[PDB]
C-alpha cells in the first residue's frame, strides 16, 4: 500500500542496523535510555541515567553525590523509595514473594482436588528448548562467541 | 516530587477562573502519568478532541463528544506532509 | 511491576467544619477488574497490599512523621493531622 | 535401524514434517494379530468385540492417539487440527518434530503420560549404521 | 577504550565475531525449522519474534512447577531463603529459582555449600572439558566446607585463609 | 412395606449415616451433594481439631508423629486403649497427602482467627435445587468463576478471572 | 500390617519383612497390591524367562486392581469373576 | 582485671548463658559437661512443649505443617508478628 | 583389561586367595607424581611435608586402606591380621575375594564408604577379551 | 509365632527410639560379615540355582547335607 510495507524498504533497514551493529553494539537504534546517558554526560550536568545494556533503564538509579532511588522502564520514579546513602532493592529478582502468595491461595482452595489441579508458559519448554531448536543458538565451537543474548533476541527482531 | 505539565496548567487555568473570578470552559484530564491524555475537553463534554503529547491541539479533529480513536505521531507528520509543509517524503 | 489506578475525581471531598479546620475524607477505590491474579492471587492480598505500608501505611506515615505543604495563591501552608 | 534412517534422510530433505513414534512393550492381551501401536490408533480399545477386555486406561490412552493421527491426517502435524489455526493444544503433551541433528532426533513414546524422549537406540544405530558400515566396504 | 556512535564500548573483536555466527546461523536448515515453530506461538505470550526469543531463552531455565502444595519461604524483604523445605527433605536454592542438584537430602535440613563447593565443582566440571593430564587448580577442602589450609597448584603449595586469597610469604 | 432399602454409590457402597425403616423413602443425593457433603464434613473435621486444641487433650508434638509415619499405640503409653480416641488422628492424617496437608492448615489458620479479618473460607460447590450441578462454579476469594459440567470436573478454557459480566 | 509408614513416604509389605519394590509411593498411603498385580508380575516376570512368541496367561486388570471383566488366552476370552475363576458357558 | 574474658569451644563459637565482668573468673566445661549441658537442655525444652500443649496455645496442626515443610509467618494469619513467639518451634 | 584376566586366569589356579581393588577417579591434588591408590595405601596423607593438604575424611579413608594391606601382608588376607584368628573385622567392611565366576568377580572401590563393586569393566572387559579376541584369530 | 517377629522387633524400635539425644552411641546399639562374603560375593549361588527347574533341591536337606557331611 505505501512505502513502508515493500521490500525496498525492509532492506534498507536491514542494511542500516548491521552496520550499527559493528559500530554501536547494537542491532537496534539506540533507546530513551541511551540517548538521556548520552546528552546528561555532553553537558556534565547531574542525573546521569544507567542502561543495562538491554536499551531499558536499569532500575535503581542514583544521582551524583545525592540521594537514590529505583525506576520502572519508563523513566519515572517510584514513589516509596528515596534512600540516601545506600542504592536500595528494587524487585531485582524478587519474585518469591508473589510466587508464595500464589501457593497460599491453591493451599487454602478447598479440598480434594476437584479443581486444584486444574489451576515457563505451555508448549514452549517440549518444543524449543528441548527439541534441539534453541541449541544451535546458545552453543557452538568454543569460547570465542560472548554472544550476547539481548543481541540475539534484538537480531530475530530487526530482521 | 514535583507537579507535571498537566497539573501546572490545571492549577493555572483554575486560580484564574477565581482570582479574576471568570469562569473558563476548559481545564484538561490527564492520566497517573503525568502527560496528557489523548481525548480533552471540559466538564460539559459535548466537544471532545485529541491532542498532541506535547499540549497542542491537533488541527481537525475536533469531534462533538467521543474520539473512537487519535491520531498519533506520525499519522499527524504523514498528513500535515501531504498537505505541503515541507519535506516530500 | 504492573501499574493499578487507585483514585479517580470522587476520591476526594472537603468542607470547613469548626472555621479553622478544613477536613477531608480522602476515598481510595479500586476495580477488581484491573488486579491480575498474577499480581494479587487472593482478596486477601488486595486488601494487604492496599492497606499495607506501599499505600494506606506510607500515607499515614507521611502525615503524621512529616510535612505537607500545598501551594495555593503563593501561600504555602501545612496541611496534616491523624483523627 | 531402518526406521531411524528412514527419518532422518527424509527430514533433511527438509520438504515436510517428520514426525516418529515408538511403541513401549506391552505385555497383556498377545492373543491378537494386531500389535501395541495399531490397537491404540485405529480404535480397538472401543469395539464392541473387544468389550470390557480393556481398562479405562488403555482405552483412555487410545483416544489422545486417535488424536494424534487425526490431527496428522487432517494438518501433516499431530498437534493442530487444521492448517490455518495455530492455537495451544490443550489435549496431550505437544509433539515436537523430528530434527535431524545431534541434540535432536525426537520421538514419542505411547504410555500413560505420552512422554518426548530423544534418541530410540542411538547406540544401537550407531552400530549397524556406522561401526557395520565400515566392516562391509573394508 | 572505545566510544562508538554514543557513550559505547566497542570490543570491535566481539562484535565482528557475532555477524559471523549470525550469518552461519541463516545458513542453517534447523534454523527454518526453529522459524517455522517460532510463527506457531500465540499473540499474548509473544507479541514479536524478539519476545519468541525472549521467552525460549528464558524457558531453557525453567524447570517443571513442583508438586501443587509446595510454598517457598522467604525472608524479611522477600529474597527466597537458603534451606528450602518440603515433605521430608529439604534442600538448598539459587537466589533465581533453581536448586542446586545433589543437596537434596533427607530429614533435617542440608548445609548449603560454601565458597569452596561453588567454586571446585565449577572446576571439576571445567576439568572434564580439558586434553588429558592438562590440570588446573581445583580447591580442595574440608567436609565442613572450610578450606584446607594450604592449597597446592602447579607443584607449588601455598597456604590460605578461610577466604580464598594466598597470604604473601 | 417390610423392608430396610438403603442406597449406595457405585460398585456398592454405603452413604453411612443412616438406615432405612420398613415405613421410610430413602433420601439420597446425587453427583453435587456428596461433592457438597464432603466439603461440609471437611469443615466438620476441621473443627473438630480445632476444638481438640482449644480443650487440651494431645499433645503438639501429637501430629508430628503421625507425619513421619511413627504409630504410638494406647498400649505402650500405660493409659487404657479407648480411654481418649486417640486413634482418630492417624486415621484423618494419614487419609491422603493433599487432603491431611491441608486440613492442618486449614485449622492452624481456624484457629488464631477464630481467637482474634477477611471473611474467606474454603470452597463449598454450590448446586441447584434438583441436586445437580449448576453450570457456573464461582470462587469467592480468588474471583475464579469457572464451569463445570456432568456430575463434576471442570470443562477446559472455561476459567474467568475477576470480570464484571457472570460466564455464561 | 499392610501399609508401612514413614518421613513422607509410605509403602506395602509381605508378611514376612521385605517390602513390595515400585510400591513406595510418596505422601499419604499406597494401596497394597491385589490378587492381580502379584499374579500378573509373577507371570510377567515369567514371561521374560520364555522362548520368544511363547505367551502365557497374564491377567490384565484396572487401574483399581480389579479384574478386567473378559480375560484372554490361546484366542479365547473368556469372562471372570472378582476371584479369578472362570465362571462356566 | 579490667577485661572481659569469656570462654568458646573449639573453632571460636561462644557458650552462651553468661558475660564475665572486670572481677570474675569464668567457669568452663569441658568434654563430658557440655554432653550433659545439651540433654540437660534437650530435656528442658521436652518440658516446654509440654508446657505449652497444656497451656493450650498453639494448634494441633501446628507440627504437622512445620513436618511437611510449610511455614506460615505470622504476617499472614493477622496476628502481630511477635505476639506470641511463633518461630521459637519451626 | 588385562589386569581382570590376571585376576581371573590366577584366581581359577586355585592356589592362593585373590583379591582386588579399583581407585575411584579423584579430582583433587594433581600435583603428586604418585597416583589415587598408593597415596590411601602407604600413608601419603599423614606425611610432615603433606600436613594440612588432607581432609580428616581422606586421611580417615588413608587409614583403613593401610590396615587392608597390612593384614595382607601379615596374613595374606585384608580381614584378619594373622592367619590363625578368625573373629569378625570390625575395622571396615568385610573384603570377599574375587570368585573367577560368573556371578562372582568381586572388587573394593575406594571411596569414602569403601563398597564392594561386583565386576569392573564386564562390558569393555568383554570388549578387548572376547570380541577382539575372535577378530584378531579370525 | 509363625513369622510374627515384628512385634519383638517393634520393641526394639521404641527402646531405641527413647534413648537420650544426638545420637552419641545410638548408632553403635542378617548377622554381621555374612550378606558380604556369601550371599553376594557368589558364593551361595552355585547352591540355589540350576540349569532349569528339574531340582525341588529341599534346603532342610541341603542344610541337612553338609551338616552330615
Ligand atoms: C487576573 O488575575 C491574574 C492572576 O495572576 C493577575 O495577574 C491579573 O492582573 C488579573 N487581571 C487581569 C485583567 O488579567
Ligand atoms: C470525574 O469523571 C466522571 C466520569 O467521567 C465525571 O462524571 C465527573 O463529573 C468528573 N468530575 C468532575 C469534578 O468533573
Ligand atoms: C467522610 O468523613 C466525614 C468525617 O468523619 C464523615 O462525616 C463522612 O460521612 C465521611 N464520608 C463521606 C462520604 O463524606
Ligand atoms: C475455647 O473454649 C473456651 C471455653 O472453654 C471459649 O471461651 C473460647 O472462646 C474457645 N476458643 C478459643 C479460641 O479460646
Amino acid at each position: 500500500s505505501t512505502f513502508t510495507e515493500t521490500t525496498l524498504y525492509r532492506i534498507l533497514q536491514r542494511r542500516f542496523l548491521a552496520v550499527q551493529s559493528v559500530i554501536s553494539g547494537r542491532f537496534r537504534c539506540p533507546t530513551k535510555c541511551e540517548v538521556e546517558r548520552f546528552t546528561a554526560t555532553s553537558f556534565g550536568h547531574p542525573y546521569v541515567p544507567s542502561c543495562r545494556r538491554n536499551g531499558d533503564y536499569q532500575a535503581v538509579q542514583c544521582q551524583t553525590e545525592g540521594p537514590c532511588w529505583c525506576v520502572d522502564a519508563q523513566g519515572k520514579e517510584m514513589h516509596g523509595t528515596r534512600q540516601q546513602g545506600e542504592p536500595p532493592s528494587c524487585a531485582e529478582g524478587q519474585s518469591c514473594a508473589s510466587e508464595r502468595q500464589q501457593a497460599l491461595s491453591r493451599l487454602y482452595f478447598g479440598t480434594s482436588g476437584y479443581f486444584s489441579q486444574h489451576d515457563c508458559p505451555p508448549t514452549i519448554k517440549e518444543l524449543f528448548v528441548d527439541s534441539g531448536l534453541l541449541r544451535p543458538m546458545v552453543e557452538g565451537q568454543s569460547q570465542q562467541f560472548s554472544v550476547s543474548e539481548n543481541l540475539l533476541k534484538e537480531a530475530i527482531r530487526a530482521i | 516530587a514535583c507537579l507535571s505539565f498537566c497539573q501546572l496548567q490545571k492549577q493555572q487555568i483554575l486560580l484564574s477562573g477565581y482570582i479574576n473570578s471568570t469562569d473558563t470552559s476548559y481545564l484538561p484530564q490527564c492520566q497517573d502519568s503525568g502527560d496528557y491524555a489523548p481525548v480533552q475537553c471540559d466538564v460539559q463534554q459535548v466537544q471532545c478532541w485529541c491532542v498532541d503529547a506535547e499540549g497542542m491541539e491537533v488541527y481537525g479533529t475536533r469531534q462533538l463528544g467521543r474520539p473512537k480513536r487519535c491520531p498519533r505521531s506520525c499519522e499527524i507528520r504523514n498528513r500535515r506532509l501531504l498537505h505541503g509543509v515541507g519535506d516530500k517524503s | 511491576l504492573v501499574s493499578i489506578p487507585v483514585c479517580n475525581n470522587s476520591s476526594v471531598q472537603v468542607g470547613c467544619l469548626t472555621r479553622e479546620r478544613l477536613g477531608v475524607n480522602v476515598t481510595w477505590k479500586s476495580r477488581l477488574e484491573d488486579i491480575p491474579v498474577a499480581s494479587l492471587p487472593d482478596l486477601h492480598d488486595i486488601e494487604r497490599a492496599l492497606v499495607g505500608k506501599d499505600l494506606l501505611g506510607r500515607f499515614t506515615d507521611l502525615i503524621q512523621s512529616g510535612s505537607f505543604q500545598l501551594h495555593l495563591d503563593s501561600k504555602t501552608f501545612p496541611a496534616e493531622t491523624i483523627r | 535401524c531402518p526406521i531411524i534412517d528412514m527419518a532422518s534422510a527424509w527430514a533433511k530433505r527438509a520438504r515436510g514434517n517428520v514426525f516418529m513414534y515408538h511403541a513401549p512393550e506391552n505385555y497383556g492381551h498377545g492373543s491378537l494379530e494386531l500389535l501395541a501401536d495399531v490397537q491404540f490408533a485405529l480404535g480397538l480399545p472401543f469395539y464392541p468385540a473387544y468389550e470390557g477386555q480393556f481398562s479405562l486406561e488403555e482405552k483412555s490412552l487410545s483416544l489422545k492417539i486417535m488424536q494424534y493421527f487425526s490431527h496428522f491426517i487432517r494438518s501433516g502435524n499431530p498437534n493442530y487440527p487444521y492448517e490455518f489455526s495455530r492455537k495451544v493444544p490443550t489435549f496431550a503433551t505437544p509433539w515436537p518434530d523430528f530434527v535431524p541433528r545431534a541434540g535432536g532426533e525426537n520421538y514419542k513414546e505411547f504410555s500413560e503420560l505420552l512422554p518426548n524422549r530423544q534418541g530410540l537406540k542411538k547406540a544401537d544405530c550407531s552400530f549397524w549404521s556406522k561401526y557395520i558400515s565400515s566392516l562391509k566396504t573394508s | 577504550p572505545t566510544v562508538g556512535s554514543f557513550g559505547f564500548e566497542i570490543n570491535l573483536q566481539e562484535n565482528q565475531n557475532a555477524l559471523k555466527f549470525l550469518a552461519s546461523l541463516l545458513e542453517l536448515p534447523e534454523f527454518l525449522l526453529f522459524l517455522q515453530h517460532a510463527i506457531s506461538v500465540p499473540e499474548d505470550v509473544a507479541r514479536d519474534l524478539g519476545d519468541v526469543m525472549e521467552t525460549v531463552l528464558s524457558s531453557q531455565t525453567c524447570e517443571q512447577t513442583p508438586e501443587r502444595l509446595f510454598v517457598p519461604s522467604c525472608t524479611t524483604e522477600g529474597s527466597y531463603e537458603d534451606v528450602q523445605c518440603f515433605s521430608g527433605e529439604c534442600w538448598c536454592v539459587n537466589s533465581w529459582g533453581k536448586e542446586l542438584p545433589g543437596s537434596r537430602v533427607r530429614g533435617g535440613q542440608p548445609r548449603c555449600p560454601t565458597d569452596c563447593e561453588k567454586q571446585r565443582a565449577r572446576m571439576q566440571s571445567l576439568m572434564g572439558s580439558q586434553p588429558a593430564g592438562s590440570t588446573l587448580f581445583v580447591p580442595a577442602c574440608t567436609s565442613e566446607g572450610h578450606f584446607l589450609p594450604v592449597q597446592c597448584f602447579n607443584s607449588e603449595c601455598y597456604c590460605v585463609d578461610a577466604e580464598g586469597q594466598a597470604i604473601p610469604g | 412395606d417390610l423392608r430396610n432399602c438403603w442406597c449406595v454409590d457405585e460398585a456398592g457402597q454405603e452413604l453411612e449415616g443412616m438406615r432405612s425403616e420398613p415405613s421410610k423413602l430413602p433420601t439420597c443425593p446425587g453427583s453435587c451433594e456428596e461433592a457438597k457433603l464432603r466439603v461440609l464434613q471437611f469443615i466438620r473435621e476441621t473443627e473438630e481439631i480445632v476444638s481438640a486444641s482449644n480443650s487440651s487433650r494431645f499433645p503438639l508434638g501429637e501430629s508430628f508423629l503421625v507425619a513421619k509415619g511413627i504409630r504410638l499405640r494406647n498400649e505402650d503409653l500405660g493409659l487404657p486403649p479407648l480411654f481418649p480416641p486417640r486413634e482418630a488422628f492417624a486415621e484423618q492424617f494419614l487419609r491422603g497427602s493433599d487432603y491431611a496437608i491441608r486440613l492442618a492448615a486449614q485449622s492452624t489458620l481456624s484457629f488464631y482467627q477464630r481467637r482474634r479479618l477477611l471473611r474467606s473460607g474454603p470452597y463449598m460447590p454450590q448446586c441447584d435445587a434438583f441436586g445437580s450441578w449448576e453450570p457456573v462454579q464461582c470462587h469467592a476469594g480468588t474471583g475464579h468463576c469457572w464451569c463445570v459440567d456432568e456430575k463434576g470436573g471442570f470443562i477446559p478454557g472455561s476459567l474467568t478471572a475477576r470480570s464484571l459480566q457472570i460466564p455464561q
